[PDB]
């Protein structure tokens, strides 16, 4: 019983939702393809790109070493082992590199072993050194060339945008006042004239044939001293390329920055030729400038962009066009392209190591596989994946998370001029790029906008760059519409008519403005290419999960757009009543669940592995159980199917993490009345009905993972044993079987989680002691306890234990580190005071009190409510539509239904009524049957609701009811005392999640203990644990008041000042008197610390001459 | 007047509208509620306390051949409502399951002074390797109690379960005014004392009043 | 509502902080070594409720402020001999134990 | 060591009104589920006795004024409502008559000094009349529990009556908070406290038990049943 609301839908949010990657990587990691085709980008390019390495003597002797087809191959280990043995899920990659001679000699070193190129899981992420990580797609200034106003004082500047931040230099032509036209490549400012001279141009042939209509020239001529002769030119320019290199015309160096596709090349143009052409005086080719022709160079883009400059420095072709952040200028390098460039580096180093081994060694013995030392492609490559501001863990709390995190787009990339946390130009970018296919209500706080998420139907097709959404054009296809697309307007969703949408006023967007109604009304190619396949594409895949976004105010609407990431799978995943089709797909691209393949059949046994689909072949399917989430989410799978066939409108074949039967199910939906409850729901706190705990609802299960390494340090070998000295206390093996704790064991705080003794030789057990020791059989001792034990965090039930030991197979551990015990501990948490509940409309809040069914607000027939969300502020203050969920609530509770009211299309107030209107003729249709009907309490109200001109007067009480049900809802008694709540109190089933933020993990308390031995102030330790921070802000706090003493105490008897510390604990343990300080250590020490530098810090008293007695002990 | 008319459309364990009658204008709740309040709280009942399963060292497990998942079980078993037919005591049902079947709470070994109010009650869909031998407590009790009332017993894998005692499952009450007496002003009660596990409304209602009385009593001698 | 006569005290001495000192030194004088420094002892004794029953409370300042608001005591530049101000304590049962 | 299964009922007794009552440790949930119904019945169902209709020679309707009387009708009317009579214990439900003299303060005693019905509140302005102090009242008094406005109807002296309202109920205010304490370790155990205000004859505490009785007296109604399968 599912009700849906809506209109059209020509496509689907598209497969899969993890295509940004997945289908990306592969096509960059070609490999899978027969080693013939596949021509560029990805690994191959990097290869071809690194030009066959030569060496001294250009075409004189032996050694050429040309590269060929590479070979990703026989994958060392397997996912799972990798994480178990902390290993990057890599794979070998070698490529035969036949070197040459100049006395004929063809040698092909088969394969030639090489780097380990990390593979990507079916998922769309990586396993690196055990943990799971994700490569987040960055965006930057699209390659090209496009000036921009000189931010200084009015005077447009010219920028040249090389392809990727590692395939060309950022060149800015800057026309100034004192210096004029400058060519500043990387770290070098110089007369722009000079390079031109080299390129041929020159006084007259140059300006006065270029820059006339707009002065800006004499300054370019003056240094004509440079414009007096090329060749000699380079040399002076070369001389202007630090350090003191050898002035000797070489052409090389410039053998780049234009010459050949080496460190400059937008490749076969595409976004360089295909762009500068339609920006400059047309005409161009593969790169900038062109040499190696037969002599002098032949520029292609160095004056025309200078021309087009001046032009916009005083002429008509303005186009001040700054980065213009137009997604027709904002590129996005998908993982594959981030991992590719890195190869475009591993090699950059190999080529060196190769050219070098070339020489030295015997030209007859100098063969490859002996010339190639596979260190570059690794290192620098395995360097990236786990050490990049762009490679990150993985939000794995609830599945939406993971999936979501891949759709995310970082701009905090580490590229060139790539916005630093506050890089040069920040609180400008942030803002909504008028390009809608990279959501507007997602981001967080502080990183406000430098990290956005990309829209649903966004991208998918011939991709050279930038998102590009899908946009209908009258039936048929939907065209992967570019981002620099005008295509004669666009007509927004709605106002249709079979196939001719009869609106004759159709609303549309064109270039920007919502521009009223172009009205082409051609019914033909959708008024050009107008029309958007559904709205969805306007927003983030994980926002579209909001039943009433419409009403929901952007800002707050984002506070739910995120928050709901921080779900936290439970046991009763519950899909939401009002959900939005998406709920059903998000959890099917996450692969967090187990699908099917062909037709039906089953066989199975059910439990640990939905057994073989049984379809023709035979394949068993194991079910991950009580795993561990990067966030400690405990994502397990559930077996759904007994003994049947394929699918029943969906082959869920057993759910996943936080998904009710196939539908994404973050939290639980429950019934709630709105209304201020004696303060317990003050500001934002939600009061809660004990029931939710009694019915094991919000209960979430988390499994931790404690660790211990067995060192070797010079005192004796560190060993993992169950013979912890003295720890006899019938504890040891009262648990800890032959060393480490046992499964199913139950762990409180303090118990030995994984014991291990240690030698340490503090002092020598001198006589007497050794004697007395012998005497009273006081067996001498040499080993310390140094066990593991569980921290002040309660603990839980020992779920499992892994153990890695040096010499083991695929492992490998930190030098010195031998063996490494690991132990997982579960936990099931229910719900307590503290913790957040936050719904889909950013109505976030933390539980305050939890009433017993007894109290609470009894509905009329006795059913208690669930949460007591306060109406104050929250709604008004936040203006949202978390009400149009609570209304289609009972109108779905009683009518017993789950609904689909998608974003910007459905579930309308009248329908919400129609429905609600109904589902009453039963709610109440019953009462007038069970044998009851409206009592003194309900009348007492109704006859006052109309006073509130809230219900139609004249009508019968019964009549006033239904009337007062569509809107709010029944009198709603206060099961606490007994009377009614004067004034109805809208009641309903919302849907509250339980954000990975339970109180437990927070809240600690100190008093003493873990005192430090480096800074001498409470931090780190063993037994107790604790320690609280007292920042500066609080210093002023006390300064501002007058609690001088109260302040001192925080820089005396409570931290560094030992005398004091002890004084304190001695003072209390006794009683009567208090912590008595005097001269804080902080002072006695500052003196005898400045002295050490040759200063005589004197402490003169009241009269200057009463010179202190200080430190006189 | 001088007294009402305590009607009582009863039932068969659960459902128990118990109508007083010409209660003077007001007391419609002075009585109506507390009972209802009390009837949802302080009242003796039956509830599981701990379960032990064949080869299950502790919760967060997974019994082979069984479709389910050990927690579900305990979550399901959390319901199973027993009856005791006896004065003071706790006890331990016991059930072993075979190959392909559907161990619904019913298959819970018949035994002594005990009834299984809620037979059926799909306890576990085991199959192919129907192995399930279990041992669940079931203590007398009152109210709600979780991790505290330790389910020791089979000192080992008790995986103690939650205590959900209160045999009452819902309680409301109307004040419908359509009676005689002396002038159309007074009210007319009718508390329902809805569903239950073992005990019957009348009993809940009855047991209820007692308490309210004993407390009412406490108002004795003051200092 | 707050401190019994907190306002009343703020009247007695001058500088708001001055008092904080007096009560402080006083508390740090009263149930600090002796207890036989009281002035409230009679029918006006700060007694604490606690299951079993009543009985004074171990909160120095508590008695302090309310002993001050009493009448005795004095403050400023008197008893010049701080030395003889704490030694005079020897003149009448002091010390404790450890 | 200080509560067990027997709360400690503690009163305050002031003398005729305000008398704080406070039983102590009680399982969480009875402060309400108990301390409330009393406060309810307390405000209602309680035998009481107060004026209810007044004949005072001349001008019927309560709206008007009389010469040689500093006040007006209604002021006496209400000034009357603050009268406290005590009908010994027979069955009583009589009338009363005041003897107004010249220029003096007509107390709430200048009535027919009839025994068997004493006046707790001797004073009470009632009304002022100077010089030609006329004034003759045959102020009645009835017997009731709840509250009754212009609904009963002042039959008595057929003509002329200005019936006042039935403010008959000994208690005049009933409040109650339920702060929680834990003299019994467990930091959250209900703790009533009552503040019954009464001056309309019957003492406070007396009002309480009476009601407490009125409630059990009532509770017994749920005894012998008459079902239906
Ligand atoms: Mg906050």
């Amino acid at each position: 019983k599912i009700k849906r609301f809506g209109r059209i839908r020509e496509v689907i949010p598209l497969p899969p939702l993890t295509e940004i990657q997945v289908e990306s990587y592969k096509k960059a990691l070609q490999a899978d393809v027969p080693p013939e085709k596949r021509e560029n980008v990805g690994i191959q390019a990097a290869f071809k790109e690194t030009f066959p390495i030569e060496e001294g003597d250009k075409g004189k002797g032996g050694l050429v070493l040309d590269f060929l087809e590479y070979r990703i191959g026989d994958p060392p280990f397997s996912q799972d082992e990798c994480r178990e043995k902390d290993l990057t899920y890599q794979a070998p990659l070698y490529a035969r590199l036949q070197l040459i001679h100049k006395d004929t000699g063809l040698i092909k070193e088969d394969e030639v072993f090489l780097g380990h190129l990390p593979l990507m899981t079916e998922d769309g992420s990586f396993i690196i050194n055990g943990a799971d990580r994700v490569i987040v797609s960055q965006i930057h200034r699209s390659p090209g060339v496009y000036f921009t106003p000189d931010p200084a004082r009015p005077g447009r500047y010219i920028a040249s945008i090389i392809p990727l931040p590692k395939r060309g230099p950022w060149i800015d032509l800057e026309v100034e006042a004192s210096g004029v036209v400058t060519m500043k490549v990387n770290k070098r400012k110089f007369p722009l004239v000079l390079l031109l001279r080299v390129l041929g141009y020159d006084q007259e042939t140059l300006v006065r044939e270029l820059s006339a209509y707009g002065d800006l020239v004499q300054g370019l001529l003056d240094e004509a001293v440079l414009a007096m002769r090329p060749e000699e030119a380079m040399v002076r320019l070369f001389t202007l390329l630090r350090p003191g290199d050898p002035p000797k015309k070489d052409k090389a160096l410039a053998y780049l920055f234009g010459l050949l596709a080496d460190p400059k090349r937008y490749d076969l143009g595409e976004a360089g030729r295909y762009k500068a052409e339609e920006k400059l005086g047309v005409g161009l080719s593969g790169r900038t400038l062109v040499r190696f022709e037969d002599g002098e160079f032949k520029d292609e883009v160095f004056l025309p962009t200078l021309r087009y400059l001046f032009a916009l420095t005083a002429g008509v072709p303005g186009h001040e066009v700054d980065d213009i952040d137009h997604l027709g200028n904002r590129r996005i390098r998908t993982v594959g392209e981030l991992m590719a460039d890195q190869f475009r580096v591993g090699l950059a180093r190999l080529a060196r190591g190769v050219r070098e081994r070339m020489v030295m060694g015997s030209p007859d013995t100098l063969t490859p596989a002996k010339l190639v030392n596979s260190r570059p492609l690794e290192a620098a490559l395995r360097e990236f994946f786990s050490r990049s501001q762009l490679s990150q863990f993985k939000d794995e709390t609830n599945p939406l998370s993971s999936l979501r995190h891949k759709r995310r787009i970082s701009a905090l990339g580490p590229g060139g001029l790539t916005r630093e946390r506050a890089g040069f130009d920040v609180r400008d970018v942030h803002r909504t790029h008028y390009g809608r296919i990279c959501p507007v209500e997602t981001p967080e706080g502080a990183n406000i906008g430098l990290i956005t998420s990309l829209a649903a139907y966004a991208r998918v097709d011939a991709l050279g760059f930038i998102r590009t959404p899908y946009r209908r054009v009258k039936n048929g296809v939907v065209t992967e519409e570019v981002v620099y697309m005008t295509a004669s307007e666009e007509d927004r969703y709605t106002i249709a008519q079979a196939n001719t949408p009869l609106e004759g006023d159709r609303i549309a967007t064109d270039r920007v403005v919502a521009r009223r109604r172009g009205e082409p009304v051609i019914v033909a190619p959708e008024e050009v290419e107008f029309m958007d396949v559904s709205p969805k594409q306007v927003f983030s895949l994980n926002t579209n999960l909001i039943p009433f976004l419409e009403h929901d105010d952007a800002n707050r609407a984002l506070m739910g757009s995120n928050m709901q990431t921080q779900a936290v799978p439970l046991i009763r995943a519950q899909a939401p009543v009002v959900m939005t089709g998406l709920e059903e797909r998000v959890v099917r691209d996450s692969l967090a669940a187990l699908y099917a393949e062909e037709d039906g059949e089953v066989v199975k046994v059910d439990g640990t592995r939905i057994a073989v689909r049984y379809e023709d072949g035979r394949l068993v399917h194991p079910l991950r159980r009580y795993a561990r989430s990067n966030q400690g989410t405990a994502f397990d799978q559930r077996p759904r199917v007994r003994v049947g066939q394929r699918v029943k409108k969906g082959d869920l074949l057993a759910d996943g993490p936080a998904s009710e039967e196939g539908f994404l199910a973050l939290g639980q939906n429950v019934l709630v009345a709105i209304m201020p409850f004696d303060g317990y729901n003050f500001e934002d706190a939600i009061v809660i009905s004990e029931e939710l705990l009694k019915r094991d609802f919000y209960t979430s299960i988390h499994i931790e993972r404690y660790e211990i390494e067995a060192r070797d340090t010079k005192l004796g070998p560190e060993r993992i044993t169950r013979d912890i000295p003295h720890l006899s206390e019938a504890a040891l093996r009262d648990l800890d079987e032959e060393g480490i704790v046992r499964i199913g064991a139950e762990v409180k705080p303090g118990d030995i989680l994984v014991g291990r003794t240690s030698f340490k030789g503090e002092q020598e057990p001198s006589p007497e002691e050794r004697l007395l020791r012998s005497i009273f059989g006081e067996k001498a001792r040499d080993v310390k306890d140094t066990s593991l034990r569980v921290p002040p965090g309660e603990g839980g039930i020992v779920v499992g234990r892994l153990r890695l030991r040096r010499g083991d197979p695929g492992v490998e551990l930190k030098p010195g580190v031998r063996e490494v015990v690991r132990v997982f501990v579960a936990q099931k948490r229910k719900l307590q005071v503290g913790d957040k509940l936050a719904n889909r409309h950013g109505n976030k809040g933390v539980v305050a009190k939890i009433l017993p069914v007894e109290d609470m607000p009894h509905l009329p027939d006795g059913t208690p409510v669930d949460v007591i969300l306060n109406p104050l502020g929250v709604p008004s203050r936040m203006n949202l539509g978390q009400i149009l969920e609570t209304h289609l609530g009972l109108a779905g509770y009683f009518l017993g239904q789950r609904y689909i009211s998608p974003v910007f299309d459905g579930a309308t107030e009248p329908e919400i009524k129609e429905l609600l209107a109904e589902a009453f003729n039963l709610y109440f249709g019953k009462r007038q049957g069970e044998g009851f009907g409206v009592d003194k309490r309900e009348k007492e109200v109704l006859a006052r609701a109309e006073k509130l001109g809230l219900v139609s007067p004249g009508k019968s009480p019964e009549e006033q009811l239904k009337e007062l049900f569509d809107l709010g809802k029944v009198v709603l008694y206060d099961g606490r005392t007994g009377e009614p709540f004067e004034g109805p109190i809208v009641v309903g089933q919302m849907f509250i999640m339980k954000l990975y933020h339970m109180v437990e993990d927070k809240m600690h308390a100190r008093s003493t203990g873990p005192y430090s031995l480096i800074t001498q102030q409470p931090l780190g330790g063993k037994a107790q644990f604790g320690g609280q921070r007292f920042g500066e802000m609080e210093v002023w706090a006390l300064e501002a008041y007058g609690a001088a003493h109260t302040l001192q105490e925080m820089l005396t008897i409570k931290s560094d000042d030992i005398e004091g510390r002890n004084a304190a604990y001695q003072a209390i343990i006794k009683g009567e008197d208090v912590p008595e300080p005097s001269v804080p250590e902080s002072f006695r020490v500052l003196v005898k610390e400045l002295q050490a530098l040759a200063l005589d810090v004197q402490t003169l008293d009241e009269k200057d001459n009463p010179v202190d007695i200080f430190e006189g002990l | 007047l001088k007294a009402p008319v305590f009607t009582a459309t009863t039932q068969g364990d659960h459902y128990g509208e118990f109508v007083l009658e010409p209660l003077e204008r007001g007391f419609g709740v002075t009585l109506g509620n507390p009972l209802r309040r009390i009837l949802l709280s302080s009242i003796p009942g039956t509830a599981v306390t701990s379960v032990y399963i064949e080869d299950v060292l502790h919760e967060f497990s997974t019994i082979p051949g069984v479709k389910e998942d050990v927690v579900e079980i305990i979550l399901n078993l959390k319901e199973l409502v027993v009856r005791f037919l006896d004065p003071r005591w706790r006890t331990t049902l016991i059930l072993r399951a075979e190959g392909p079947k559907e161990v619904r709470a019913v298959d819970f070994t018949p035994s002594a002074d005990v009834e299984i109010m809620n037979p059926d009650l799909h306890i576990a869909t085991l199959e192919e390797g129907g192995k399930l031998y279990m041992e669940v407590r079931v203590d007398r009790g009152v109210g709600y109690v979780p991790a505290e009332r330790h389910g020791i017993k089979d000192r080992i894998n008790a995986i103690p379960v939650d205590a959900i005692f209160s045999p009452v499952r819902r309680v409301a009450f109307q004040v419908e005014d359509t009676r005689l007496g002396q002038r159309t002003d007074l009210d007319k009660l009718t508390l329902r004392i809805w569903t239950d596990g073992s005990v019957t409304p009348l009993e809940a209602l009855n047991q209820a009043v007692a308490i309210l009385k004993e407390h009412l009593n406490y108002f004795a001698n003051p200092e | 509502m707050a401190e019994p006569g907190i306002d009343k005290l703020f009247g007695m001495v001058d500088s708001k902080y001055r008092l904080t000192v007096v009560v402080a030194k006083r508390a740090q004088q009263l149930l600090r070594h002796r207890f036989k420094n009281t002035v409230l002892e009679p029918e006006e004794r700060p007694k604490m409720r606690t299951l079993e029953g009543l009985y004074d409370d171990p909160n120095a300042v508590t008695w302090a402020m309310k002993e001050l608001l009493t009448g005795r005591l004095f403050f400023g530049e008197n008893l010049v001999p701080e030395d003889r101000l704490q030694k005079e304590m020897e003149r009448l049962y002091p010390t404790e134990e450890e």
